[PDB]
């Protein structure tokens, strides 16, 4: 149902006018992810198959939905980049993102681990071409190299692990017939077993250890800025930690502890460093690191409660860290710089887009009820029934989130920027319509949050 | 004397046998057949449902 019209996008913007191109792109994306809302929706108690082990449901991933909610955004702000190239380098950037969305739509619905880690990977290509290329400032070598050399030397020891698995019980395929699986009898011969299916969705689940990958992708941009957004999508893309830790080893959990301190103080000393840094795109790309951070945390407990809380920090990141990488694209595009200190000023030069960089900033702090205090608050609540120290630690991060966004906000409302003299329009109304449909859909899901947080809800 | 004959021109291998002696055709010199034969079965295959690949 969902694979073969995303397919058929991509004779859509070759077949079509030169003249045309954009407005073909955009308005097919939003019909096609109407219908994400209209049949995927539906479940019983237990989640059943859709057909064959092709592409499979959702039991716990109304994680799609945000891919088919950025299948168009993604499409907006790359208007005012690429424009002064020619129409062949247009029609090849754009097709790019529809195989993203392709093998994207393809890792969260099919239920698997063996056809679901070529299909993992799969997604390191398509962004591999678009980081390296396009990119505004130098060292695009610096982070292109490092996009692969991260999450290929962490993901390649599933092959070893995933296979093995199968070898010995049974099969692998749709988890839904995986009951067959054994409880691990831990030993020194099985450490390096649960190490190997952990690395691979340790290194695009980002720690403090092993987290450089990160921050190098986000600062030297891929195109504008809604290319960004989709190496946010490669954080929650990694999502089969949800499924190893529940399923292929579920009384493994003493080696889980060290795991979790490690993304314990990449709370901390994460939130340290993002209080000095002078690049705006750094700015979100460390604080991306600590709410992924706390997914990480709430999977090794292995409490019902924590995954009510991961499941929607999962979505509540994916709509407002990409909505704050949009603004870093609004000033991109005018003042042609990453730099803080030398795009300053809102209100008195950007009236509504204010209003916008208020809303994106809050988020980041517990709001009224939107979508982020319900996906880190069950996380706090679970941290104490693990241990109760968890709080004295997660207490000051609490104090350090205020930080990531407020510090934002005071270096972009100061009325000088006497330096500059560019930026006339304040937003040419796709600009502050990217704003919107990033935000609204949180505002909607404060009505019903049913729908983001259900993994057995 | 009729104790004389001439070859003429060649023998070409006669065969005669008139004294057997136990027969004696069977003996060679092997002892062991060695299981026989390995087991073989033909009954021909039907389709065989889903391939044995992980994708399928």
């Amino acid at each position: 149902k969902y694979i073969i019209p995303t397919i058929m996008l991509m004779p859509l913007t070759w077949l079509s006018k030169n003249n045309m191109i954009w407005v073909n792109s955009t308005a097919h994306s939003l019909l096609i992810s109407f219908t994400s809302l209209l049949l995927m929706n539906q479940f019983g108690d237990n989640s059943l198959n859709f057909s064959l082990l092709f592409f499979s449901d959702s039991l716990s991933t109304p994680l799609l939905i945000l891919t088919m909610w950025l299948l168009p955004l993604m499409l907006m702000a790359s208007q005012h980049h690429l424009s002064k190239e020619n129409l062949t380098r247009k029609k090849l950037f754009i097709t790019m993102l529809i195989s993203l969305q392709l093998f994207l739509i393809m890792t969260f619905t099919a239920m698997e681990l063996i056809l679901f880690y070529i299909l993992f990977e799969a997604t390191l290509v398509p962004t591999l071409i678009i980081i390296t290329r396009w990119g505004n400032q130098t060292e695009r070598l610096n982070a292109g190299l490092y996009f692969l050399f991260y999450t290929l030397a962490g993901s390649l020891p599933l092959l070893v692990a995933l296979i093995y698995i199968q070898n010995t019980v049974g099969s692998l395929n749709f988890l839904m017939l995986q009951y067959w699986v054994q409880p691990v009898h831990n030993s020194w011969s099985n450490v390096f077993m649960w190490l190997a299916c952990m690395m691979a969705f340790m290194v695009k689940m980002p720690l403090y250890g092993l987290h450089l990958w990160l921050p190098k992708a986000h600062v030297e941009a891929p195109i504008a800025g809604s290319m960004v957004l989709a190496a946010v999508l490669l954080k929650l893309g990694g999502y089969g930690m949800l499924r190893i830790t529940l399923i292929l080893n579920p009384m493994t959990d003493f080696m889980a502890y060290p795991f979790i301190m490690l993304s314990l103080w990449g709370m901390i000393m994460t939130s340290s460093i993002c209080l000095r840094q002078t690049d705006l795109k750094s700015l979100i790309a460390y604080s991306s690191v600590s709410h992924m951070a706390l997914v990480i945390v709430a999977i090794l407990i292995q409490t019902p409660w924590s995954y009510m809380g991961a499941t929607a920090l999962m979505i509540a990141h994916g709509l407002t860290s990409s909505m704050l990488f949009c603004l870093a694209n609004s000033n991109y595009e005018r003042i042609h710089s990453r730099t803080m200190i030398l795009a300053r000023g809102l209100q008195t030069l950007l009236p509504l887009m204010a209003t916008w960089w208020l809303l994106a900033s809050l988020t980041n702090l517990a709001l009224p009820p939107t979508i982020n205090l319900i996906g880190e608050l069950f996380v706090v609540m679970s941290t104490f029934s693990w241990s109760n120290i968890t709080i004295i630690l997660m207490g000051v991060n609490m104090v350090i989130t205020a930080l990531y966004s407020l510090y934002m906000l005071i270096m972009t409302q100061r009325g000088k920027y006497t330096y500059h003299i560019n930026n006339i329009s304040p937003s040419f109304t796709r600009e502050n319509a990217l704003m919107s449909l990033h935000i609204l859909p949180l505002l909607l899901l404060t009505l019903n949050p049913k729908i983001i947080l259900g993994p057995l809800y | 004397k009729x104790x004389x004959x001439x070859x003429x021109x060649x023998x070409x291998x006669x065969x005669x046998x008139x004294x057997x002696x136990x027969x004696x055709x069977x003996x060679x010199x092997x002892x062991x057949x060695x299981x026989x034969x390995x087991x073989x079965x033909x009954x021909x295959x039907x389709x065989x449902x889903x391939x044995x690949x992980x994708x399928x």
